[PDB]
RNA sequence: UCUUUUAUCGAGAGGU
DNA sequence: CACTCTACCGATAAGCAGACGTACCTCTCGACCCTGTGCTAGACACGG
DNA sequence: CCGTGTCTAGCACAGGGAAATGTGTCTGCTTATCGGTAGAGTG
């Protein structure tokens, strides 16, 4: 997997329509993934855990 | 009533909740998985 | 990939990624069937054609 | 326990050599015998146990010819058969053996 | 002591001159001997176990139990210590090789000073006893139902003994006659092992008290309440029919299952011995003394009719008040039981066959010890309380394992309660906080998501009663002026207070604040 | 906290009722909102 | 003859009873224990015979004239169903019900399967029995290691 | 020139 | 030409039984019983 | 008195086969009661 292949997205449980989406993929270290904080809103997702 | 018997074989090889019978236990005493099951539920075929 | 995942890429209308999803990267197989009867019970040998 | 093959009755067999039989000992003599006479005349092995309370009056001890005996536990089928030697005896006193063997 | 002895009995016909020896065979036992946790090794050695190496080679932590027997014979022509099984033991109680010793040889004995015990040891494994939890018997309580139902109030009551704290059976009384619907407005009640909701006036003069006077008396404390007196009247008009005891006693007998030809000779007997026993066993079951029950039966038709006409709240079913927990005690005792009645009648079973081949069983080989030991290592370890064979069906959940992590999630685990009410239904009744949790119970501490609500964790200052007998409070009662039941006539004592002692009804008195 | 716990699997049942019945119905060539097999359920999507 | 012993409706009537499988003997026995010691009695037991054959599992047959008196010598019985189920013998029934049997083979030369040890379902011929008539010669392919791992 | 194994049923404790 | 007296289909409840409990993910802890038959070992008796 | 053989008892392994009685809402479908006639045997 390489720079900008377009990569599904998904969060449990997915309700309406927006709770999958493709984003295009960034290589970066250490063991986590990363969002831009804008898509917050339709995962109804928070860093907590 | 050994014709009986397997109509109850029989019966219980497609369903073991037979409304108005015992369930038909395994060796061990645990109810058996009849074809029935497998299938619906949660956790079946066609859900699973 | 659960059901409620399956009705959001319904919701996209993206056909093939599911056909892709529920077939390629799962379980393919395939079955040899006649066409009089219906049924899959075709007895079959291919290395004697 | 052994069942007498000329009776049908079924007693611990140590009976047998105590007391004899109580239906037959009038002319098998069990009491005053051998184990080998003991067990020439009564089996190990036999099957359909029947209680007779009232031999005199139940149809089962009748068909099983046991009407005119003790009440007791008797068996339906006895397997063996006497030995011709005893057969012999028997019909020099008058009785008549029908096997139980079936 | 709760069954003492054994008997057998053979009487004649043996093959013999007719001469009958009438021969039975009687077991007795008396005195219980335990010894503290013994390792005995494959070798065959044995020496004293500690729990370290109890949890290091994978081993249980058991006690052997010794009982003694004792046999003797009847005739009329006309031994020593049985090693019954182990008994798995409680850390930091008496009865271990650790309530003792003191740190330096607790330190030498690879122990830490700040664990403080309260868990038990299975196969190398530490597990704990979940406080379980059930409601309070031998009290009275009346509920009421919703609409859509030919029943507008219920009298409910679970009987149970007390030497044992068991339960035995459960008996209810039901008020017909919807607000102006359904009719009648009888009582019908119901009983163990019958049919039909039997009336009250036969249930009355089936006991012994055929005129009204008696009756009307019992039930009513007053002759001014003729709106309860007004809702009487169907009972008695209901239960004209019958006037004497025989014709009502076999009105029972008739309903309640047994075999089906038990007329009236052997019936009416039958009727009898039902309203000796399952009814209302918690009070007493030796005769004449019915007249004790009648009176309590006063009282509840009472409360029921005062609580139908609305003088008088529903219960609620949740007041803490009403609530037993069971620990570690009331749990280990039934188990043990069942697994003793199964011993026992397995030392049945193996005197009859081998006093049929006529010789003298030898009792150190009429006895397999496996039974108690596989019955508690199993229940104990795997949490399916009960036994083994009725798998479902039985209680499961209630030894857990320990929570070793942090020192404070352990402290909250030898300190929870678990109520089971289920998953199912909903309801926002039995999850929420009630009134009278308070310093009882803790408010913020609880699980989240399925169990809200359920799970309990005590207080810092909570406490569980023991158990003491009651012969000394009768004692200190009937000291100072207690006066008996019999002696009473509610029109002779409409101002007595009515002392109850653990629910049934003992005694009256009349000035209450010397007492 | 109770209420909480209470409510949200409902409405995720229900939502699964509903997305279970309405799950075949389409746009054809023409604005017809026609099911699975004919039945015009709007003449016109939307109306407009 | 046996024909001239046939039941009649004379006779006294026998009932079938449901009882714990392998216990049909030991029900058998109480009963004639039950039956011996009321003789005489003020209340005998108005059985006049019982009796369970192998054929027929779970079951005792019960000679009697009331119904009642079935359930009298059964009263306590721990091997019996507590469920009211006996039921009826036809007249026409109640002699096969005493029927006493052709299995009874076995030649030499001939093929026979062993039911027990390292020979366990294993074909092998009968060479020869024993005079007395109870074990059987057999001619057997033998399973040996010519004592390989022996200690 | 590859290849290369994770039982089963059930119970409980948890995380969003 | 009033009369009952019974064979109809309504419309009742009426009782009944069963069918049904969010989505995904992690972790730890357990296993058939009883009876009968055969083989081996120990003890007792008899013979040398 | 010692040794050998036979018999009995106990233990282990393998094969075959079950039971003493002891949570709540809804809708539809399958059974009794009710009427109601709606006729015909009747005076
Ligand atoms: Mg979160
Ligand atoms: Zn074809
Ligand atoms: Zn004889």
């Amino acid at each position: 997997l390489m720079d900008d292949d377009p990569v599904l997205f998904n969060r449990q449980p997915s309700l309406h329509k927006m709770s999958m989406m493709a984003h295009r993929v960034k290589v970066m270290p250490y063991s986590t993934f990363r969002l831009n904080l804008s898509v917050t809103s339709p995962y109804n997702a928070d860093f907590d855990g | 009533e050994v014709e009986q018997l397997l109509q109850f074989h029989v019966a219980t090889y497609m369903d073991n909740d037979i409304a108005g019978q015992p369930q038909a236990l395994q060796k061990s005493g645990r109810p058996v998985k009849a074809i029935r099951a497998r299938l619906k539920g949660k956790e079946g075929r066609l859900r699973g | 990939f659960g059901e409620m995942e399956r009705d959001c890429m319904i919701a996209h209308g993206a056909a093939g990624f599911l056909k892709e999803r529920l077939m390629e990267a799962s379980d393919a197989f395939r079955v040899h069937v006649c066409g009089i009867c219906g049924l899959m019970s075709v007895i079959a040998n291919l290395k004697k054609n | 326990e052994r069942a007498c093959m000329l009776c049908g009755i079924v007693l611990p067999g140590r009976v047998f050599m105590q007391n004899g039989c109580p239906n037959c000992d009038s002319v098998l003599n069990l009491r005053d015998s051998d184990q080998a006479t003991v067990n020439e005349c009564t089996s190990s092995s036999f099957e359909g146990l029947v209680a007779v309370g009232d031999n005199e009056h139940s149809w089962v001890a009748k068909w099983l010819r046991v009407d005119r005996f003790q009440p007791g536990l008797y068996a339906v089928r006895v397997d063996g058969r006497l030995p011709s030697d005893i057969v012999a005896a028997l019909e020099q006193y008058g009785v008549y053996y029908r096997p139980r063997d079936g | 002591w709760e069954e003492p002895r054994l008997i057998l009995d053979q009487p004649a016909q043996h093959t013999n001159e007719k001469d009958n020896i009438n021969k039975r065979y009687e077991i007795r036992f008396g005195k219980i001997y335990l010894s503290r946790p013994t390792m005995t090794e494959a070798d065959g050695t044995t020496h004293a176990m500690f729990p370290q190496e109890a949890r290091l080679r994978n081993l249980t932590y058991s006690s052997p139990v010794y009982l003694d027997m004792e046999k003797s014979m009847f005739t009329s022509i006309d031994g020593n210590k049985v090693h019954i099984g182990k008994v798995p033991i409680m850390l930091r109680s008496k009865f271990c090789s650790l309530r003792t010793l003191d740190e330096v040889d607790l330190y030498k004995m690879k122990e830490c000073p700040y664990d403080m015990g309260g868990y038990f040891v299975i196969n190398g494994s530490e597990k704990v006893l979940i406080a379980q939890e059930r409601s309070a018997a031998n009290i009275v309580q009346v509920f009421k139902k919703a609409a859509p139902s030919p029943i507008s109030h219920v009298a409910e009551i679970r009987s149970a003994l007390e030497k044992g704290s068991r339960l035995i059976s459960t008996m209810q009384i039901k008020l017909y006659g919807r607000e102006d619907k359904g009719t009648g407005r009888t009582i019908k009640a119901t009983l163990p092992y019958v049919k039909q909701d039997i009336p009250i006036v036969i249930v009355f003069r089936a006991l012994g008290v055929v005129p009204d006077g008696e009756i009307l008396q019992h039930i009513c404390y007053d002759e001014n309440d003729w709106q309860m007196l007004e809702m009487l009247k169907p009972c008695i008009e209901e239960g004209f029919v019958i006037q004497d005891k025989e014709v009502a006693l076999d009105f029972i007998g008739r309903r309640g299952s047994a075999a089906l030809g038990i007329r009236r000779e052997k019936r009416i007997q039958y009727a009898k011995d039902i309203l000796q026993k399952e009814l209302l066993p918690h009070i007493t079951q030796e005769e004449g003394f019915e007249t004790r029950k009648t009176f309590f039966l006063g009282y509840m038709v009472n409360r029921l009719l005062l609580c139908a006409l609305e003088r008088k709240d529903q219960d609620d079913r949740d007041h803490f008040g009403k609530k037993r927990l069971d620990l570690a005690g009331p749990l280990l005792a039934n188990l043990f039981r069942i697994l003793f009645r199964k011993l026992t009648r397995e030392i049945y079973r193996y005197m009859q066959r081998c006093i049929e081949t006529d010789r003298d069983f030898n009792l150190n080989l009429a006895v397999k010890s496996t039974t108690i030991t596989s019955g508690l290592k199993y229940s104990l370890a795997t949490g399916n309380w009960g036994e083994q064979k009725k798998a479902m069906s039985s209680r499961a959940g209630v030894s857990q394992v320990l929570n070793r992590y942090t020192y404070s999630s352990t402290l909250s685990h030898l300190r929870r309660t678990n109520t089971p009410i289920g998953r199912d239904g909903k309801l926002a009744k039995p999850r929420q906080l009630h009134n009278t949790h308070w310093g009882l119970v803790c408010p913020a501490e609880t699980p989240e998501g399925q169990a809200c609500g359920l799970v309990k964790n005590l207080s810092l200052l909570s406490g569980i009663s023991i158990g003491s007998p009651s012969e000394p409070i009768i004692n200190f009662l009937e000291e100072w002026g207690m006066e008996p039941l019999e002696d009473y006539d509610p029109a002779q004592h409409t101002k007595s207070t009515r002392i109850f002692v653990n629910g049934v009804w003992t005694g009256i008195h009349r000035d209450p604040s010397m007492l | 906290l109770i209420d909480t716990a209470v409510k949200t699997a409902e409405t995720g049942y229900i939502q699964r009722r509903l997305v279970k019945a309405l799950e075949d119905i389409m746009v054809h060539y023409d604005g017809t909102t026609r099911n699975s097999l004919g039945d015009i359920i709007q003449f016109l999507y939307g109306e407009d | 003859p046996q024909r001239l012993l046939i039941p009649t409706v004379d006779d006294p009537g026998i009932w079938g009873v449901k009882v714990r499988l392998g216990k049909e003997k030991d029900v058998v026995r109480q009963i004639l224990k039950k039956k011996l010691a009321r003789e005489g009695t003020k209340n005998p037991l108005e059985i006049y015979s019982a009796f369970q054959r192998d054929s027929f599992k779970g079951h005792v047959y019960i000679e009697a004239r009331k119904a009642e008196a079935i359930n009298d010598a059964l009263k306590g019985n721990v091997n019996v169903f507590s469920n009211n189920s006996k039921f009826l013998v036809g007249i026409v029934e109640y002699k096969d019900l005493l029927r006493p049997v052709s299995d009874v083979k076995l030649t030499r030369g001939s093929y026979v399967r062993v039911k027990n040890g390292k020979f366990k379902g294993d074909l092998a011929q009968v060479d020869e029995v024993l005079e007395n008539g109870l074990e059987a010669r057999l001619k057997l392919v033998p399973r040996l290691d010519y004592g390989k791992d022996l200690s």
